[PDB]
């Protein structure tokens, strides 16, 4: 039903990781570049269709109100596997740091640790699949 | 710094990018 301010800020963060040049819109090329960097290989037709399905005003790019509309209207395991680079079933701080700088983000050590702590339920200082799933659900 | 926003925002991008 509702959308909290925390939920909107998370969708806004996600939008900004796709919006590589920070101009307020996501193009097919920015989408393509991000998806390839995370191991996917969309065709040009798929990228154009994906943008078109979200582009409600038809100007050919995605702004945040359109992105918010799709996210409010809408595989956590495949995402877990992006973060868990060595595949041992536990996301370490080092793996999270690495995943975040490959996204172009600037983080301190304390910041990465704060993110581990936020997801860490049992307190072993890592993030397992069940904790990952509970973060997103 | 909002640790939950930064982490969940990055996970939601991965979920979208891997469809
Ligand atoms: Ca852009
Ligand atoms: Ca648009
Ligand atoms: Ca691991
Ligand atoms: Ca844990």
């Amino acid at each position: 039903d509702q959308l909290t301010e925390e939920q909107i800020a998370e969708f806004k963060e996600a939008f900004s990781l796709f919006d590589k040049d920070g101009d307020g819109t996501i193009t097919t090329k920015e989408l393509g570049t991000v998806m390839r960097s995370l191991g996917q290989n969309p065709t040009e037709a798929e990228l154009q269709d994906m943008i078109n399905e979200v582009d409600a005003d038809g100007n050919g790019t995605i702004d945040f109100p359109e992105f918010l509309t799709m996210m409010a209207r809408k595989e956590i395991r495949e995402a877990f596997r992006v973060f868990d680079k060595d595949g041992n079933g536990y996301i370490s701080a080092a793996e999270l740091r690495h995943f975040m700088t490959n996204l172009g983000e600037k983080l301190t050590d304390e910041e990465v640790d704060e993110m581990i702590r936020e997801a860490d339920i049992d307190g072993d200082g890592q993030v397992n699949y069940e904790e990952f799933v509970q973060m997103m659900t | 710094f909002n640790a939950r926003r930064k982490l969940k925002g990055a996970i939601l991008t991965t979920m979208l990018a891997t469809r």
